[PDB]
């Protein structure tokens, strides 16, 4: 099925000529347009009140890149690599070898957030929840070699973020 | 070894079309200059020219020829209508490069390439 | 949090840090693997 | 004392020039969507006393929001030399920052910085309307902390 | 009742079917091949000198009436001697079809320009002249469309690295952007991904 | 060697030249064509800056990621002097002022400063270091910018013998104080010059070339202990050297003769500005000193440098002096200035 | 398994004896002068060289080229090979003429003062393989090695 | 844990440490260098040795769905423990 948007034939009986002539002269649908902005003026604007108020955000926001540890304190990557395998942009580096103890740990991890895209699939691609997303959006610095994170800007991260990234994670992991 | 032509039928052909191009673009060369405001002399922009023409001396084939001079002839109306900027016209003088050594030793102080 | 507080861990930062861009305490990357080739290093005496 | 009096002027002057920052209508790709979003009336920047102005005569700061391509490099170049000063160039978003989810294509820049002086890097793919907002207060932040007549008055 | 699986359209397949040898028998002096694909679309592959007849044929068979070129483009095949397939694909409105023809080149030969018979084609021509070097014939204008000005080589050959042969950026000394030699701060990392098995006997071909 | 200075790559903005050059002075006129040049080849570069920021911004771009550092310094602070070189194989100088200020004068900037930081880079370990002198310099010059110039230039030799010395004479460019300065008397209508600039003789460089030579000079083991004399390839007459500016410029040339004393007496009255001034009496003084000849020092051409003529590179400078009726002139319209053989 | 050797006690730049007889680095081309000034001084037997076990074919054959440009002709191997009578004038003299497939068609194996399974362990595992498949018949002349 | 290198550079839990004469350290001059002080290597040695009464036992990290793929762990040697080698957390068999 379909319509016609424009596809009249108007009236020509005279008080509709008339309706037309007073409509042209007297700027009656413009008067009409006048009085919807006023309307506007006197509504409340949505305007929020930042950095005060924030715009609402989910649980499965995006945001910047953390490690994540074992409630013992054990790091939760193991240096599988899927993350840096699965990296729409290649911008996570890795390199691993056995620790000073038999386990299985990353002795380089980067993220050139300049690269990224903020996208998740490495999160996802995660088979131990290692690396995450997290809520933070306001981590916009002075100079572009700040934005190079290394193993230990995202261990920080994650120790800074935990309490609210697994309250997150607690949140969606079902629908995962 | 029977193909389809481009423009030229034969190397003489495509010879006629190469000198006419060397003409349109000899005497863009002056007003290049001026338009684009450059701080080189027509001399030097008419000796870049000529080099560019010497590399390809070497062609015997009419079709790569015949390309040349289309690529040649788009790369003219580019600068003539100054859809080109001042960098694009300067990037054949390659200002801020370093002279890469030819010789032996040279290279071999550098690094590995050959 | 008063109502619901947060799991607390050990290794969870207890003084809140933020943004430290341009500032002595910014961040500085860096490579954290260490040297991938040893030198050879010469004998400390002459003998030739 | 002039120390007392410099200092003062550095603020007046710094405020004006934070409270009154003008972004040339500039957008490249995706993240100048996010930027109309900033314009918006939910954060409404303008509220900041942050407008656009078209003409980089009129304009204190280039919000670089997109891909920077070959192409458009020198349009780019010369839109902010054609800035008067002082100026401020803030990178916005991945592509701007360092080239992105297209740093190795071949008629990509990898990264506005290698064509202008940036300020202020805001991530992001594309950075959130707020994230820039965030962004912007940092800009004016450091605009505030400008020493300009206090070294001035030292020289 | 395969909840996972694409069901088949054994009808749209006999029509396409029909209509493709139909194409063959009106234009034998060009088609050198007919196929219908599994999910139901219908390619033509012609010899090149057929592009203005068979294009022109497809418009304007009161049976065709493909009056619609949704998409012109090119396909670099390095292991073959015309390395580039170039592929339209047409609409029909009137019979709410679509159909695929396929023709080749190399990169010496001059393609007819499709012009006279889609005005659309003028920029995808230009589109593949500057991707792939593909030069058509008496194209009404035809030069680079998406390259940088001045721009040497043509990006989408299988052959042209990544990430090409020259960067930009501005240099103080001459006040101005200037092209260099590409150097990356971190090389693109090659991977290997195919697996050493076969997936699909359904294409394997003879030893 | 240590490894992370063996040099890799091509040379290069993403390739490790080897160079961990500290520029003092790296903000002004010659800072940004030596910075430029170190960060093109991928050289780690330390600019101690005593400006605001918001100055160094052009900076930035010259280097790859990480290439350019920046750090605060003091000229009478030796911990912040030390601080930026203590890492360095290369420390180059190029602090200057052309006036004298409330709190500098020709004698800490010319030789406080360059002896304190020669002072800390020898104890600091530094290998090369590389000062910039004047061409005029001398103890007997009535300016008192190029008396200073002789003390500070023997001073530094004392203190790191191994020093390059480099005495360059004007230097023209896009950024430079000589060609723009003989332009900008437009202002005043006429042009003086002391006896009609009949008794002076210049030798001015380009900005490129002493630029180069700095670099092949960091780079040249044989520049160690040197001094060398940075000169363009031609003689001119001061008067037709402001010709010649005039007429790439297409400025009415109006000159006339102004005595010593009387314009001795403008340069004073133009002191009077808080801010950087138009002209000094200093600044006269050097602009009328004949260039030295001082054939026993090497120069460019020790350093592989070929010396650029005024002819070819004026007209970058000086076209945008010109009104819109003349901007387009090309660089064939105006006839070359006598030169003396 | 021995590829981690490239990694430690790598020569990694030129190198002379300083004032006090230590080795110190330098650049190639201080290096190479010294060792060129030296070249130049000498003729006939006062130069020679001695090629080790990893050289390659184009190294050897530029230094013999080098060397025989200053009239001297002694290129030497650490590894010994008898000269007498033919010496290396024929390939055959010098080379497994059988070739390690050829063992695979061998019906009875002499070796002698070998231990081929640490000399040539994929030589040995050929030995083997036709031991096994073909029961040829191996005598060894030497010390019983396993 | 966080050593310190004679220059004072500290060293990291990878043993990164740029060495004396490396100009590289220029870059933390006026800044710092950015190092996590909760080495895991440390952390996870804290944990006790979980006694167990059978010859395998099954470790997920703990969290179910939120801890690591689940494996079981062979207890049979008593010279040593049975190590998780996702987690790291250790296991011994009751006697
Ligand atoms: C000419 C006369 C104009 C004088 C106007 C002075 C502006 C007063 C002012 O600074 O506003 C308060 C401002 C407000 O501070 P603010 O700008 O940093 O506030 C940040 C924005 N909020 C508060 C929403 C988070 O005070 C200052 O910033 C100090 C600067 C004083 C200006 C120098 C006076 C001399
Ligand atoms: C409707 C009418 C409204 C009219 C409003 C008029 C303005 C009222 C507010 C005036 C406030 C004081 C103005 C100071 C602005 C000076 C401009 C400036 O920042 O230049 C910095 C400059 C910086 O000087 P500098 O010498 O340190 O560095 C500049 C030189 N280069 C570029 C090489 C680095 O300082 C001055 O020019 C002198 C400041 C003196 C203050 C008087
Ligand atoms: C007894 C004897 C007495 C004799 C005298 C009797 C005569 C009385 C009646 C005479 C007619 C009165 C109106 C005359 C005013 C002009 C009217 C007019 O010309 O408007 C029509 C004009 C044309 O537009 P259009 O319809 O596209 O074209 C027509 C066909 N070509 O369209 C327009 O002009 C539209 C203009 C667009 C811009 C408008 C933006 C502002 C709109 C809000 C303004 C509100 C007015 C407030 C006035 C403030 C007063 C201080
Ligand atoms: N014609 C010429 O240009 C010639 C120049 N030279 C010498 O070359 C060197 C550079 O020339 P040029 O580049 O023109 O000099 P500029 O005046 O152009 O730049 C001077 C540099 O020195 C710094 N500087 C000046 N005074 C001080 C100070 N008191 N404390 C700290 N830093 C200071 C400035 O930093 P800020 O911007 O922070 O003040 C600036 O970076 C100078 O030594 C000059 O004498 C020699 C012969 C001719
Ligand atoms: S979010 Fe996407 S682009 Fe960013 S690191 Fe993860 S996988 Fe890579
Ligand atoms: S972060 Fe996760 S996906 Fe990436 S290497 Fe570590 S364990 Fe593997
Ligand atoms: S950074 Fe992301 S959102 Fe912004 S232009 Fe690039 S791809 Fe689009
Ligand atoms: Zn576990």
């Amino acid at each position: 099925t379909y319509k016609y948007v424009n596809l009249r034939e108007p009236s020509m009986d005279m008080k509709s000529v008339t309706d037309r002539a007073a409509q042209t002269l007297l700027w009656t649908e413009l008067i009409r347009g006048l009085g919807m902005t006023l309307s506007y003026l006197f509504r409340e604007p949505a305007t929020i009140n930042y950095p005060f108020e924030k715009g609402p955000l989910s649980p499965r926001f995006r945001g910047e890149h953390a490690l994540r540890r074992y409630p013992s304190g054990e790091e939760r990557c193991i240096a599988c690599k899927l993350c840096e395998a699965v990296c729409p942009a290649q911008a996570i580096t890795i390199e691993a070898e056995p620790r000073a103890d038999g386990s299985r740990r990353t002795t380089r991890y980067d993220i050139d957030m300049t690269k990224c895209i903020y996208c998740g699939f490495c999160q996802e691609a995660c088979p131990v929840d290692a690396i995450v997303e997290g809520p933070n959006f306001e981590f916009s610095t002075e100079t572009h070699e700040e934005l190079l994170y290394n193993k230990e800007k995202l261990l920080n991260n994650g120790d800074k973020w935990e309490a609210e990234i697994a309250a997150n994670i607690q949140a969606d992991y079902l629908y995962r | 070894t029977s193909v389809k032509p481009i423009f030229s039928r034969d190397m003489n052909e495509a010879k006629r079309r190469v000198r006419e191009l060397y003409r349109a673009w000899y005497r863009e060369v002056p007003n290049t200059v001026h338009l684009f405001q450059l701080d080189i002399s027509v001399k030097q922009g008419r000796d870049k020219v000529r080099e560019m023409f010497k590399k390809n001396a070497h062609i015997t084939d009419p079709r790569v020829v015949d390309l040349l001079v289309i690529k040649g002839k788009m790369e003219l109306e580019e600068t003539i209508k100054v859809w080109k900027q001042r960098t694009h016209v300067m990037r054949f003088f390659h200002e801020t490069e370093a002279p890469r050594p030819k010789d032996f030793l040279s290279k071999f102080y550098v690094g590995h390439d050959p | 949090p008063t109502v619901k507080p947060p799991t607390a861990r050990k290794f969870i930062w207890t003084n809140h840090k933020f943004n430290l861009s341009g500032t002595p305490q910014q961040y500085v990357p860096y490579s954290t693997t260490r040297k991938k080739i040893q030198e050879w290093v010469p004998p400390s005496t002459p003998y030739k | 004392r002039g120390e007392y009096v410099v200092a003062k002027l550095d603020d007046l002057i710094n405020w004006a020039r934070r409270s009154s920052l003008w972004p040339m209508t500039f957008g490249l790709a995706c993240c100048a969507v996010e930027m109309m979003h900033m314009a918006a009336p939910r954060y409404d920047m303008d509220r900041f006393g942050v407008v656009f102005r078209a003409s980089p005569r009129q304009s204190d700061v280039m919000i670089v929001a997109g891909t920077l391509t070959n192409k458009m490099a020198p349009a780019l170049r010369k839109v902010y030399d054609q800035m008067p000063e002082p100026r401020y160039v803030v990178s916005m978003g991945s592509c701007a920052n360092g080239g992105g989810y297209y740093h190795y294509s071949y008629s990509v820049v990898r990264g506005c910085d290698r064509i202008v002086p940036v300020d202020i890097y805001v991530p992001g793919c594309p950075p959130t309307a707020e994230a820039l907002l965030y962004g912007i207060l940092q800009l004016q932040k450091k605009i505030k902390r400008e020493k300009r007549l206090r070294i001035w008055y030292r020289r | 009742t395969r909840p996972t699986v694409r069901p088949r359209n054994d009808v749209a397949h006999k029509q396409l079917s029909a209509f493709g040898e139909y194409v063959a028998e009106i234009l034998p002096k060009y088609v050198q091949q007919v196929q219908v694909s599994c999910f139901n679309e219908l390619e033509i592959c012609i010899h090149p000198d057929g592009v203005i007849p068979v294009l022109t044929f497809l418009r304007d068979h009161s049976n065709a009436q493909f009056k619609s070129l949704a998409d012109l483009t090119a396909v670099d095949i390095p292991t073959r001697q015309n390395r580039f397939e170039i592929v339209y694909n047409l609409l029909s409105l009137r019979f709410n079809s679509r159909i695929r023809v396929k023709t080749y080149t190399d990169e010496l030969t001059p393609i007819e320009s499709s012009v006279p018979v889609y005005k659309a084609a003028n920029w995808y021509e230009r589109e593949i002249w500057d991707m792939f070097g593909v030069f058509f014939a008496n194209h009404p204008d035809l030069r680079r469309i998406l390259t940088d000005y001045g721009f040497e080589g043509h990006p989408f050959r299988k052959d042209f690295p990544l990430s090409g042969y020259v960067e930009l950026r501005y240099d103080d000394e001459v006040k101005r952007v200037v092209a260099e030699p590409v150097e990356l701060a971190q090389e693109f990392r090659k991977f290997d991904l195919n697996s050493p098995w076969e997936a699909f006997p359904a294409y394997r071909q003879p030893p | 060697l240590h490894h992370a200075v063996i040099p890799h790559g091509k040379g290069g903005r993403s390739s490790v030249s080897g160079i961990v050059a500290t520029v003092f002075g790296a903000t002004g006129f010659l800072g940004r064509y030596v910075v430029n040049h170190l960060g093109r080849m991928g050289s780690q570069v330390i600019v101690p800056h005593r400006c605001e920021p918001y100055d160094t911004m052009h900076l930035r771009p010259m280097g790859d990621l990480g290439q350019i550092i920046f750090m605060d310094w003091n000229g009478r602070d030796k911990d912040s002097i030390r601080r930026a070189v203590e890492h360095s194989s290369v420390v180059i100088n190029l602090v200057g002022r052309e006036w004298e200020t409330q709190n500098f004068d020709f004698e800490d900037v010319f030789v406080k400063i360059p002896q304190a930081i020669a002072q800390v880079s020898k104890e600091a370990g530094v290998e090369k270091f590389i000062h910039i002198s004047h061409l005029n310099a001398d103890i007997k010059s009535s300016s008192k910018y190029l008396r200073s110039k002789a003390v500070g230039e023997k001073e530094v030799r004392e203190t790191f013998p191994e020093a390059t010395i480099i005495k360059p004479a004007e230097i023209f460019g896009r950024e430079d104080r000589f060609l723009n300065y003989f332009a900008n008397i437009r202002w005043f209508g006429g042009v003086p010059l002391i006896s009609l600039g009949k008794k002076t003789v210049k030798q001015p460089v380009y900005i490129v070339d002493v630029t180069k030579g700095i670099i092949n000079a960091i780079k040249d083991p044989d520049a160690r202990g040197k001094t060398f004399a940075f000169v363009g390839p031609s003689r001119y007459l001061l008067f037709d050297l402001v010709q010649y500016v005039f007429a790439v410029a297409h400025r009415p040339f109006l000159p006339y003769p102004l005595p010593h004393f009387a314009y001795r007496w403008i340069g004073r009255l133009f002191e009077i500005s808080p801010f950087e001034p138009w002209t000094t009496r200093d600044k006269v003084e050097r602009i009328h000193t004949t260039d030295k000849i001082l054939p026993h020092l090497p120069g460019l051409e020790d350093l592989g440098v070929e010396a650029t003529p005024l002819e070819l590179k004026a007209i970058e400078v000086l076209r945008r002096h010109r009104t819109y009726r003349w901007l387009s002139s090309e660089i064939e319209d105006v006839q070359p200035a006598k030169t003396i053989p | 398994f021995a590829y981690d050797g490239l990694k430690r006690q790598r020569l990694t730049e030129p190198m002379v004896r300083n004032e006090k007889g230590l080795l110190t680095h330098t650049t190639w081309e201080d290096a190479l002068s010294r060792v060129a000034g030296m070249l130049q001084s000498f003729q006939g037997n006062d130069v020679a060289a001695i090629a080790g076990g990893l050289v390659d074919a184009e190294a050897l054959i530029a230094l013999k080229d080098l060397l025989n440009r200053v009239d001297s002709d002694t290129l030497c191997t650490e590894e010994v090979f008898p000269t007498a009578g033919a010496g290396t004038d024929l390939r055959s003299n010098y080379l497994l003429n059988t070739t390690i497939a050829g063992v695979e068609e061998a019906d009875v194996v002499l070796l002698v003062g070998t231990n081929p399974r640490f000399e040539a362990p994929l030589f040995n595992a050929r030995i083997r393989k036709s031991w096994l498949h073909n029961d040829l018949k191996v005598a060894l002349i030497g010390s019983p090695v396993d | 844990g966080v050593r310190t290198s004679p220059t004072g550079e500290k060293v990291t839990h990878t043993g990164q440490v740029y060495d004396d004469g490396d100009y590289r350290k220029v870059r933390f001059v006026g800044r710092q260098k950015e190092v996590n002080e909760n080495f895991a290597i440390d952390l996870i040695a804290e944990q006790p040795v979980s006694q167990v009464g059978s010859r395998v036992i099954s470790c997920d990290g703990g969290g179910g769905a939120l801890g690591h793929p689940r494996v079981y762990i062979n207890l049979d040697k008593e010279t040593k423990t049975g190590t998780c080698g996702y987690c790291g957390l250790q296991f011994r068999q009751q006697h």
